[PDB]
């Protein structure tokens, strides 16, 4: 009640105003539940509500359905979050835990809860809008400002940044040998062995934050060992036919463009003539050599890679197989930094989008703990297409950046 | 003399300060009759007596009749709406009849002068100042500002609503069983209450509104069977649209196609296809109200083109929730595309037709799944929920291009239904190579300084070609080739090429397309038996790229 110096002032980026992106339609199930999620964090003043005076806008949804648990909100602030000013430092300088990766178990828990205490800047709450559409456009629509830290925000985390070490401080001197990483809502928590111990450590630390105030929802288990990369595999042809010496020679084209540790010489002089494709033609006793320098440099990393945290992370994804998902990440292009597979279509059921959507996630998790952030994907999928289902199948606290692409590796690249 | 009603704050766009525009002069008779409209609003207490010491200003003109035949005012304030901030004006939309229930009764109340009796900002009402033009030029124009929300002005319409929804809300949780929608001058009141405790509620909520400073008349619809809500007739058990009928001029102003332009907003969010793009265009330059301005060709044809849809009239039957939803799709020529959406059989709710260019190459397949989307995103608006699909594609078709396509691709719960335009794959390129086929190494290339370029194949067998074209380009050259080897061959052949460009163009299997020479290729295709399209670099070592794509090409 004296000077106003208990909340942090927050600005947007020079130039830029706040998002004034759209609300796309939701079903009933998800309505209802927001409703219900909102009209409690209106009575808890968490939330507030506005006129029409309020330009802006973001995007709401829910995210848990079936015999899982209850139906958590999810606003995505993507856009604000690229419009909000970054925090001189805090976590510049001196950053991510590079032995997270190493561990034999991680562990993820929401910690979103966290910031509902906190109270937001008078000013920026704005820019935090958000609007509950309704069926067939019966009610206006439900307008809603934040009053206090948003979570899918990345200003909160940073604010808090400072409370939740204070929070850390006795679990991270009471357990050295636990490793524990926050990225935005997200605690990654994680250790090098089961004794036992692992899940109870953890159940140990739930309990801990529960204490010191923090409502720990009412546990995904990772094992960063198992990550092994996928590199790229030489069909094994028994000095076949033309074809395949062309959809050889092809691809190793392709493959100089990330590594000339190979050449192109006796196998293009194979080539050399105009005999039909369905022609066995044997290998010759100097392409056999060409063969040992090419399998070699490749089942091999790269030079001159390395993560730059000035860059932004790429991702791109190929659909290689009927259960198969191939994925790449690098900053600079051909400069890899990952390579690997996913094929959970032999767990999940038989649905694109989904797989697709799993792996994205799976992917963004594995950046996180890897370089402590997300990639901007290039999504093997038509607009229209993703903007209707993603949401049904997504599960995680955070949104990533994503851009569509008419896929033009034609050689098939992995496998 | 104030209404309870909390004013909504407005402030202008930042940095933007408001309206300076000059009043011009209108005829004598027009002068006079304007100074009997606002001497009206003075005493209404709509708007006030302003001196010389406010710097803003904003023109005044009269249109002559359209309600009961007589004098009306109009007000321009396109240059001050540009310097007003922006609202949440987007609602995702209007509502959809088929997204409405069985309401053994219902009445419809119109918002009368709904905009002149909410109030505004004190802090703004200066911005909405307007001088009345002087017909003796000795005495100087009685300068106004509206007190109360303008007819002409950006936030009016989405201020109202909210003032709206503040004032319905207590009704409305005293009535949770009540259904109130709401749009401009137009209430709608369903509900589950017999006439005698229905008409109550009516009055209950005249009167809540009457506390408020709103009003609704006399010649209210007093339960009559057709309801005239929001452009379509409610009829007890179906629903039709309000014929939609468009000005007929050769002499247009400023002011009537601003006003097309608004009509054709409205009939847009509820008819597919019409377009307001040329016709605006024309609107761009800040002219006067009433200066003339001539229709294009463009505008013309999309007069003609509006027009034409709206001639097919559209109804419908209501929603009934504890039934199934289903969507039927047909295909028909031209990329058009059509759906009804429906409950029981041949009672549909909703029926449309989708079309949409997906490029210059495009698959059927493709369009089908586009419009899928189209529809389930647009029928969860209208009802919270996907459709059961029915769809004329057997289940093994669909099935082999999910597995055979790069672009992840998912339908929903769909049925096939046999109806006689069927989508399938014209043709199926092979994965490995025909034994003994002939394989034709192509090639095509050109100079943009010559503008001319060869194209032709060179086969396994010895036979070759080459052609020289005229009007091409280094890439359609490289098509022009493909055509040759494909129709200078056997049913069963093997092709090769040195452009990515190419062979994604008929590895992503096309339909139809925009460019003729594809069209051709096509044609081909669904004539051979197992076709075979490989790929090899381009300026290296290549097989027949060495003999063919040799330097100084011409």
């Amino acid at each position: 009640p004296i000077s106003p110096i208990e909340t942090v002032p927050v600005k947007l980026k020079p130039g830029m105003d706040g998002p004034k992106v759209k609300q796309w339609p939701l079903t009933e199930e998800k309505i209802k539940a927001l409703v219900e999620i909102c009209t409690e964090m209106e009575k808890e003043g968490k939330i507030s509500k506005i006129g029409p005076e309020n330009p802006y806008n973001t995007p709401v949804f829910a995210i848990k359905k079936k015999d899982s648990t209850k139906w958590r909100k999810l606003v995505d602030f993507r856009e604000l979050n690229k419009r909000t000013q970054d925090f001189w430092e805090v976590q510049l300088g001196i950053p991510h835990p590079a032995g997270l990766k190493k561990n034999k178990s991680v562990t993820v828990l929401d910690v979103g809860d966290a910031y509902f205490s906190v109270p937001l800047d008078e000013d920026f709450r704005k820019y935090t809008a958000f609007t509950i559409p309704s069926i067939n456009n019966e009610t206006p629509g439900i307008r809603y400002q934040y009053n206090v830290l948003p979570q899918g925000w990345k200003g909160s985390p940073a604010i808090f940044q400072s409370s939740m070490t204070k929070i850390l401080e006795p679990f991270k001197k009471q357990n050295p040998d636990i490793v524990i990483y926050q990225y935005m809502d997200d605690l990654y928590v994680g250790s090098d062995l089961e004794i036992g111990q692992h899940r109870t450590k953890i159940e140990e630390l739930r309990q801990h934050l529960l204490r010191w105030g923090l409502t720990t929802p009412d546990g995904y288990e990772l094992h960063p060992d198992k990550w092994t990369v996928q590199p790229i595999v030489l069909p094994e042809k028994d000095s076949w036919t033309v074809n395949d010496i062309q959809k050889l020679v092809g691809k190793l084209n392709w493959a100089s463009q990330i590594y000339p540790g190979i050449k192109v010489r006796q196998l293009s002089k194979l080539l050399r003539g105009t005999k039909a494709l369905t022609e066995v033609i044997p290998l010759t006793e100097e392409a056999e050599l060409e063969l040992a320098e090419n399998r070699e440099i490749l089942k091999e990393p790269v030079h001159g890679v390395y993560y730059d945290p000035s860059k932004d992370l790429i991702a791109e994804i190929q659909k290689q197989g009927q259960g198969q998902w191939t994925y790449q990440i690098y900053q600079e292009p051909f400069k890899n930094l990952k390579t690997g597979k996913y094929a959970r279509m032999r767990g999940a059921h038989t649905n694109d989008v989904k797989q697709l959507t799993e792996a994205v996630q799976k992917i963004t998790t594995e950046s996180i703990v890897i370089w402590g952030k997300t990639p901007k994907f290039k999504l093997p999928i038509q607009k229209e297409t993703w903007e209707t289902w993603w949401t049904e199948y997504w599960q995680a606290t955070w949104i990533p950046e994503w851009e569509f692409v008419n896929t033009p590796p034609l050689v098939k690249l992995w496998y | 003399p104030i209404s309870p009603i909390e004013t909504v704050p407005v402030k202008l766009k930042p940095g933007m300060d408001g309206p300076k525009v000059k009043q011009w002069p209108l005829t004598e008779e027009k002068i006079k009759a304007l100074v009997e409209i606002c001497t009206e609003m003075e005493k209404e207490g709509k708007i006030s007596k302003i001196g010389p010491e406010n710097p803003y200003n904003t023109p005044v003109f009269a249109i002559k009749k359209k309600d009961s035949t007589k004098w009306r005012k109009l007000v321009d304030f396109r240059e001050l709406n540009k310097r007003t901030q922006d609202f949440w004006e987007v609602q995702l939309g209007i509502p959809h009849p088929a997204g409405l229930k069985k309401n053994k009764s219902v009445t419809v109340l119109d918002v009368g002068d709904a905009y002149f009796s909410v109030p505004l900002d004190e802090d703004f009402r200066k911005y909405t100042a307007f001088t009345i033009p002087s017909i003796n030029n000795e005495t100087p124009g009685i300068r106004y500002q509206y007190n109360v929300l303008p007819q002409g002005w950006k936030g009016s319409p989405a201020i109202f609503q909210s003032s709206m929804t503040k004032i319905l809300e207590p009704f409305k949780k005293q009535n949770p069983d009540i259904v109130i929608y709401q749009y401009m001058d137009d209430l709608y009141v369903g509900s589950d209450l017999e006439i005698g405790q229905h008409r109550t509620k009516i009055e209950e909520l005249r009167q809540h509104l009457l506390r408020w400073g709103l009003t609704t008349p006399d010649k209210k619809h007093q339960k009559e069977p057709p309801f005239l809500w929001m452009g379509y007739e409610l009829h007890p058990d179906k629903w039709t649209v309000q014929p939609i009928v468009l000005p007929e001029k050769d002499s247009w102003t400023v002011n009537d196609i601003q006003k097309l332009v608004g009509k054709l907003n409205w009939a847009s969010q509820i008819y597919p296809g019409i377009k307001v793009r040329q016709l605006s265009k024309l609107l761009r330059g800040t002219k006067a109200l009433t200066e003339v301005i001539p229709l294009t060709e463009e505008a013309e044809l999309e007069l003609a083109e509006n027009r034409e849809i709206l001639k097919e009239p559209v109804h419908g039957v209501y929603y009934d929730p504890s039934k199934d939803l289903i969507a039927e799709i047909q295909k028909q020529g031209q990329g058009q595309w059509t759906y009804q959406i429906y409950q029981e059989p041949f009672k549909n709710l909703k029926t449309g037709k989708y079309a949409r260019m997906r490029g210059a190459h495009t698959n059927d397949v493709k369009q089908l799944t586009e419009a899928v989307q189209k529809i389930t995103t647009e029928s969860i608006v209208i009802w919270g929920k996907t459709p059961k699909f029915k769809l004329p594609i057997q289940k093994e078709t669909w099935e082999t291009w999910w597995t055979e396509y790069w672009q992840a691709t998912w339908i929903p719960e769909w049925e096939f239904v046999n109806t006689p335009p069927l989508v399938k794959l014209w043709y199926q390129l092979e994965k490995e190579p025909i034994v003994g086929a002939e394989t034709f190494y192509v090639d095509g290339a050109a100079n943009r300084e010559t503008k001319l370029g060869k194209a032709g194949y060179v086969t396994n067998k010895g036979r070759q070609k080459v052609v020289p074209l005229t009007n091409t380009t280094n890439q359609k050259t490289e098509l022009q080739a493909i055509y040759l080897a494909l129709q200078d061959s056997g049913l069963e052949v093997n092709i090769v090429t040195d452009s990515q460009y190419a062979l994604g163009i008929i590895q992503a299997q096309p339909d139809k397309s925009e460019s003729e020479l594809v069209n051709q290729i096509i044609e081909q295709l669904i004539k051979k038996e197992k076709v075979y399209l490989a790929w090899v670099p381009a300026h290296k070592g290549i097989g027949g790229n060495e003999q063919v794509d040799k330097l100084v090409s011409a």
